[PDB]
């Protein structure tokens, strides 16, 4: 059977254009059985080769997606796929691989998060956060490329070195971003049965208040993400103009209906006293004061 | 021996990919990759095992999207009459030229693997997807609806998406400002198509009502429209009825 | 007992109620003008 | 005795708030 | 939380040390033991302190660690300080 890469048929401006929900039924090239191989070095090299692709979210010959992963469901894509390891691998290598597999899960989850939450209906805060996620992915692939180069040319490279390098380099930032993303997914699916990101970051930041590196990263992320909100507030307080039409800002100016234009023009008092409101949902604790 | 050597006997798959990959990336047929169905799908050959095929499916997104954009640019280069869409095509051509130069840089520096290629071109995912989405609606959208559609993206929070949207919007909006310039200075109407908030009525037989305003089509980025209309009307009156050409 | 003071307590409350009766009636008239259209 | 005046004051506070909410509902629906 | 942060840093150093000890292909168990020997006091101290991370409160923990800065042993006092 031929393999095809075909084009799939508030617009999603970053949703994948080609089809990516294709799951191969059986391997295009039949590789050697894992049980047949008895040497440890061969097994280690084979699992490393399969792991390089797994870390990017792809299947391998010896690491396969769990049957529970359904690409159709949104939550399944956001949470990332769960992998099962072939039963014939060595026990120590199986344990080490089970630790490293989680990194592919986070990467796939973030990549699918961008292709969903980066549209106009989710607001400037979430869009700007998607920008951070996409920059982090670009940085992470440079950690994977170096690993591949060392695997290819370094004789002393082994599985433990990969585990130590990945855990000591990229684990912390990836964990932070994935946790925030999955929490946003949980909250947004609850609300269907915007500015809430700042609340999630602040709630998240309480547990890492003593950790220097984690606190620095969370503070930097909060500072860059909030910059749009500060722009809206600055324009409102300096020029009295609301600009962004996403209804993100707390001071909700509302348009008079055309059917009542003549009425409201005569009684401008109600226009200037009723059609400006404060959206209490999106307020931070700083503004949670009547006089302010 | 390195790790990559010990696996060679036990792992079979077709550097050869990188030999024929640049020709596929530029939207051209290749010995091992062939387009079909009017360049809407790409067939990955046999002897490319699961992992490499899964990775290539991500890389080939750029090739197919760029081919579609090149088809659009080559097809609508000098056919469209509306100035707004023409300026959009001009900026699209500039962006595609930059993309081709980027690919040439990525493959001049002889790459070691598919992943370095993917990482090098990664920052172009949002630009290509946005351009493909906008160009997909170049037919049904009219001259002014297209301008309003692009204008709504200038407020996007994403620096990359908003950067390309505001880059394209400058050249897309320049022709509208040229229409306004001709109307303001000399007092004449240029747009043959319905893409402006001032129009004429040849059937009318009196000056004051030959020209009428369209309050629905007034753009958000224009200011003092009700004064532009009066300036243009008085200019027409002066230079065609009073025949005061000197002043 | 509540402390007596030079300022008239009941006068203040009564003035508040009268000012709350003007706002209510003006709002009702405006809503009537809005609904009938 | 003045408890009664305070009670009426709060009742009219609620009534005014209801009227304003009615205005907001009507405007939201017309839009 | 700050205690856990420094503990994580120390464990990372220990893992890197083990990787060095086994990158240089060892000849016997004894060279392995001698290479990691200087880590006996650090690991024992860290295990003892972390064992009392539950019952001790926020301030009692700080006072408990502070009492070890006066230890005469350069290694133990070095890790404590």
């Amino acid at each position: 059977s031929p393999d095809y890469v075909s084009l799939r048929e508030n617009l999603d401006i970053m949703s994948s254009c080609i089809v990516d929900s294709v799951i191969y039924k059986s391997q295009k090239i039949a590789g050697p059985l894992l049980s047949q191989i008895s040497n440890l070095n061969i097994q280690q090299a084979l699992i490393i080769r399969e792991l390089l692709f797994t870390l990017l979210g792809h299947e391998g010959h010896y690491i396969q997606y769990s049957k529970r992963y359904d690409p159709t469901s949104q939550i399944s894509r956001i949470e990332g796929p769960d992998y099962k390891i072939a039963k014939n691998l060595d026990i120590s290598l199986k344990v080490i691989t089970k630790k490293l597999v989680k990194f592919g899960k986070f990467y796939s989850g973030l990549k699918s998060f961008i292709q969903v939450f980066d549209n106009n209906k989710f607001g400037k805060i979430v869009q700007k956060f998607c920008s951070e996620v996409r920059k982090f992915l670009s940085s992470y692939q440079q950690v994977l490329i170096n690993v591949e180069h060392e695997f290819k040319f370094n004789k002393n490279f082994n599985l433990n070195m990969l585990d130590s390098l990945l855990h000591q380099e990229i684990s912390n930032e990836m964990t932070h971003l994935y946790q925030i993303g999955i929490e946003i997914s949980r909250i947004t699916e609850e609300r269907q049965k915007g500015g809430l990101l700042l609340q999630v970051i602040q709630e998240r930041m309480v547990y890492y208040k003593g950790d220097p590196t984690s606190l620095d990263f969370l503070t930097q992320l909060f500072d860059i993400v909030s910059s749009d909100y500060i722009g809206m507030l600055n324009q409102w307080l300096l020029e009295g103009v609301i600009n962004d039409p996403f209804d993100e800002f707390m001071i909700r100016e509302k348009r008079v209906p055309d059917s009542f234009m003549e009425i409201f023009q005569s009684k401008s008092e109600y226009y200037w006293n009723e059609l400006f409101l404060i959206k209490i949902d999106g307020l931070l604790n700083q503004f949670q004061n009547s006089t302010i | 021996l390195t790790l990559s050597q010990l696996i060679e006997p036990y792992y079979d798959t077709l550097q050869t990919i990188l030999t024929y990959l640049p020709y596929t990336m530029l939207g051209s047929d290749s010995k091992i990759f062939t387009f079909s169905n009017n360049y809407t799908r790409l067939e990955i050959p046999k002897d490319i095992n699961n992992s490499f095929s899964s990775l290539l499916r991500e890389v080939f997104e750029f090739a197919i999207l760029y081919k579609q954009l090149a088809i659009v640019v080559d097809r609508y280069k000098g056919t469209l009459v509306s100035a707004i869409k023409t300026a959009y095509i001009a900026i699209l051509e500039a962006q595609l030229n930059k993309y081709v130069n980027d690919i040439n840089n990525i493959f001049n520096n002889k790459p070691n693997s598919i992943l370095v290629v993917y990482n090098s071109i990664f920052p172009w995912i949002s630009i290509l997807r946005f351009l493909y989405r906008v160009s997909n609606r170049l037919n049904r959208l009219d001259g002014y609806e297209f301008l309003t559609f692009i204008y709504s993206f200038t407020n996007h929070g994403d620096p990359k998406i908003r950067g390309i949207a505001v880059t394209a919007f400058t050249e897309v909006v320049k022709p509208y400002y040229n229409i306004v310039e001709h109307w303001i200075v000399k007092g004449e109407l240029i747009d043959n198509n319905n893409e402006f908030f001032i129009i004429f009525d040849q059937e009318q037989n009196e000056f004051n009502s030959i020209i009428k305003l369209l309050p629905k089509k007034i753009p958000a980025f224009i200011k003092s429209s009700d004064k532009i209309f009066q300036i243009g009307k008085t200019l027409i009156f002066l230079n065609k009825y009073c025949r005061e050409l000197k002043w | 007992n509540i402390a007596t003071t030079t300022k008239s307590r009941e006068e203040e409350l009564n003035k508040r109620i009268v000012n709350y009766k003007i706002q209510l009636k003006l709002m009702k008239n405006f809503l009537q003008e809005l609904i009938d259209r």
